[PDB]
RNA sequence: GGUGAAAUUCUUGGAUUUAUUGAAGACUAACUACUGCGAAAGCAUUUGCCAAGGACGUUUUCAUUAAUCAAGAACGAAAGUUAGGGGAUCGAAGAUGAUCAGAUACCGUCGUAGUCUUAACCAUAAACUAUGCCGACUAGGGAUCGGGUGGUGUUUUUUUAAUGACCCACUCGGCACCUUACGAGAAAUCAAAGUCUUUGGGUUCUGGGGGGAGUAUGGUCGCAAGGCUGAAACUUAAAGGAAUUG
């Protein structure tokens, strides 16, 4: 019943995915990972693999520093942008899912504005 | 080169005594060496935990309660209420196509001189025999319960201080209150005090907050 | 339908239709005679009226003005003549 | 050690969420083997899991994600080979997110990216082994990494203004250079 | 960070990230609909003040005071001009980068005016329903918005009277929708684009094959950008629209 709880901060961008893992309150963080760190090839960076292995990675690290379960806040780039966290988060969050970590209140805190300021692209979109 | 969480130490945080559950989980924080001590690098963080881990039940488990801490001794450090919302996911479920929502926000004051902002939400319905598809309502009836809601949350604000307030707010005894008085104006499912948050505090006063906890 | 009498419509259908889409338009408004319990007079209020009439015996109340009839207020005696 | 996860349901998908019901919870239980209950006063799908089941947390989270992904509209096969293959992922985006149209413009693009009897929107529904689905304004790509960036970069094309002949001829090109690897 | 891939950029004075608090300007998501309002352009957080409107109801009052309208006048999206303010985002100009067969992926970062507001200008938009305004008649149906009438109809008073919400029927005025051809049309399609070779209810504006050409010139408005009015010489046998078939 003693056992330690932390929360995951998952921020899935279109370039990286950030993995991060702090105690309760959100200040002194205990291990953040990206994409980039996991794969050294500038293409792979937002690739569910390298999400994957940064979740593996930081569930070693935070089984090192003596937590055993978190509360995942999964959240996109959010604001004017997507709003919608990606395939990079997903894959994250199963892995994180799947090495063993007790996980409960699963909560997306994506920045949603009340219809706020101008977007990048002008009148004919971001040409994708 | 130098493994810096090596040196640091947990503490134990624990809840107000309002809630069932008055031990939510646990922090960790450098040690106290010169010039920086470990307590002042701990009295003002904010804990947002979920009111079912308080309380036990289900039925509360949209809700969340930021704590502020306030006091530290013996690896105890000691909470007290902040602010609360719900979840984004109850809040998106919530909104519906073919009804009319309702919002209503006060600034108030409790009996000390706390400051509160209050958001209360509301939601129409049908009532069980209506063919029509929709049943929105008309502006007139919209600024009434804007007034009825304001009127009942300042009532039931100023007529206490936070501690009752929290006690009054965990059973949601204010919901059936708007739902007892604005049932002869339009028919409002679904009312919910959606947020309420601090804004501005008075001095510390650690006889009230010591008060509160003291117990178990 | 297309074969009928124009002239003579049955009254139900008659009255079905609009005060001024009738063969002969006319008013849909009556007058009452009230008589309120705090006294004994007899007042002439229109069915539709528009102002808070009130009888000069005992002078309360007969009847409070609404966008159509005027709402009567609490219970008083009137006959439709 | 019980865990359990609680989602939420649309009113729109809840009718025939029963009506698929018997098709849904057995291979969950049988295939899965988790607890699957539809708490209707709350209108709520909960999973539980507890030691004496399978040693699987990431069978629990396939359920989660398979709920969540039928929940959307998507259907029901297409839902049990995401429950089977570990490799399908959900991708999501709104028309605003691309281009901030409005009015006759958002419903002329909705228009563009179904097209006349769904047959354009069964184009990128073939040549990228994906399934697309169209709600009132937002759309949403399931399949794996790849398949997705091109349905997303096909259906954007499609959103900015692009007729339908050149995403069918960049459709046959990608389609053919992707079965060819 | 960034793209299909790079490069510029920031960073061991700690970038990106997480938590607390403050400041600034802009905008009002989800609710949001074949729903509402306004002469149109256009209009979405709450509350207060000010005047204004339509529809309904009326056994009120005036009694033809009315419809359309060269002259003349008010308003008129965005961009643009002139002085003050404010400047968060986005961003014409400009600055720089890689410019790799192809960018199917002609892009990246910074950023001026501008976007916001006050006081004056300008008067144009695919300013579109591509359908002038007023009046009359002609066809079925189901919805929905505002008012009104009838119901020993349903529900909430804390005892079941009132009001509110709903249901059923009728009516007036709306925004619209599905089918049809007694009719119309070149056809797509139209309850008007009908009541038209069986041609006439009232009244404004406009067009007369295409280029030259919205051009020259004159006049006039505007500080300017430009707006309004606006030809001919010459030249040509086409130009155009609606459906079917590949
Ligand atoms: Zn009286």
């Amino acid at each position: 019943n003693s056992q330690v709880f932390g929360v995951a901060r998952i921020y899935a961008s279109f370039n990286d995915t950030f993995v991060h893992v702090t105690d309760l309150s959100g200040k002194e963080t205990i291990a953040r990972v990206t994409g980039g760190m996991k794969v050294k090839a500038d293409r792979d960076e937002s690739s569910p693999y390298a999400a994957m292995l940064a979740a593996q990675d930081v569930a070693a690290k935070c089984k090192e520093v003596g937590i055993t379960a978190v509360h995942v806040k999964i959240r996109a780039t959010g604001g004017t942008r997507t709003k919608t966290p990606g395939p990079g988060g997903q894959a994250a969050l199963r892995a994180l899912a799947r090495s063993g970590l007790r996980i409960g209140r699963i909560e997306d805190v994506t920045p949603v504005p009340s219809d706020s300021t101008r977007k990048k692209g002008g009148r004919r979109g971001r040409r994708l | 080169v130098v493994d810096p969480f090596t040196r640091k130490e947990w503490f134990d945080i624990k809840a107000p005594s309002t809630f069932e559950n008055r031990n939510v989980g646990k922090t960790l924080v450098n040690k106290s060496t010169g010039l920086k001590s470990a307590s002042d690098a701990l009295k003002g963080r904010v804990v947002e935990v979920c009111l079912a881990d308080l309380q036990g039940s289900e039925d509360h488990s949209f809700r969340k309660i930021k704590l502020r801490v306030d006091e530290v001794q013996g690896k105890n450090l000691l909470t007290n209420f902040h602010g609360m919302d719900f979840t984004t996911d109850k809040l998106r479920s919530m909104v519906r196509k073919w009804q009319t929502l309702i919002e209503a926000n006060v600034t108030v004051k409790t009996s000390d001189d706390y400051v509160l902002r209050i958001f209360a939400i509301a939601f129409t319905r049908k009532q069980a025999n209506q063919v029509k598809r929709h049943s929105y309502a008309q502006s007139s009836h919209i600024r009434a319960i804007r007034k009825v809601i304001s009127e009942i949350l300042t009532k039931e604000v100023q007529g206490s201080t936070l501690a009752q307030l929290t006690s009054k707010l965990i059973p949601e005894v204010i919901n059936k209150e708007i739902e007892n008085a604005t049932k002869d104006i339009f028919p409002l499912q679904n009312i919910h005090v959606r947020k309420v948050k601090l804004l501005k505090q008075p001095k510390f006063d650690v006889g009230a907050l010591m008060a509160l906890h003291g117990e178990g | 339908v297309l074969v009928q009498d124009l002239l003579h419509p049955t009254a139900a259908s008659e009255a079905r239709k609009h005060k001024l889409k009738t063969l002969v338009q006319g008013p849909r408004s009556y007058f009452l005679d009230v008589k309120c319990p705090g006294c004994l007079n007899i007042t002439t209020v229109f069915s539709h009226a528009q102002t808070a009439v009130t009888c000069e015996s005992c002078s309360t109340i007969l009847c409070t003005p609404t966008g159509g009839k005027a709402k009567l207020s609490e219970g008083t005696s009137f006959r439709r003549k | 050690k019980f865990e359990s996860r609680k989602i939420m349901v649309p009113p729109h998908r809840m009718t025939p969420l029963r009506n698929s019901w018997t098709k849904i919870y057995p291979p969950l239980v049988e295939h899965l083997k988790l607890q699957v209950r539809m708490n209707l006063k709350t209108k709520s799908v909960e999973l539980r899991t507890n030691p004496k089941f399978t040693t699987d947390p990431g069978a629990l989270q396939k359920g989660a994600d398979f709920i969540k992904a039928f929940t959307l509209g998507f259907d029901l096969d297409d839902s049990i080979a995401l429950l089977r293959l570990d490799d399908l992922y959900i991708e999501t985006f709104e028309v605003k997110d691309v281009k901030t149209l409005t009015g006759d413009h958002l419903s002329r693009a909705i228009g563009r990216i179904a097209g006349k009897d769904g047959k354009t929107k069964f184009a990128i529904e073939n040549a990228t082994r994906t399934r697309i689905v169209l709600a009132d304004s937002k759309i949403h790509i399931l399949g794996g990494f790849t398949h997705i960036r091109m349905a997303r970069e096909s259906v954007v094309s499609l959103i900015l203004g692009s007729p339908p002949g050149k995403v069918y001829g960049n459709l046959r090109t990608v389609a053919s250079r992707l079965k060819e690897r």
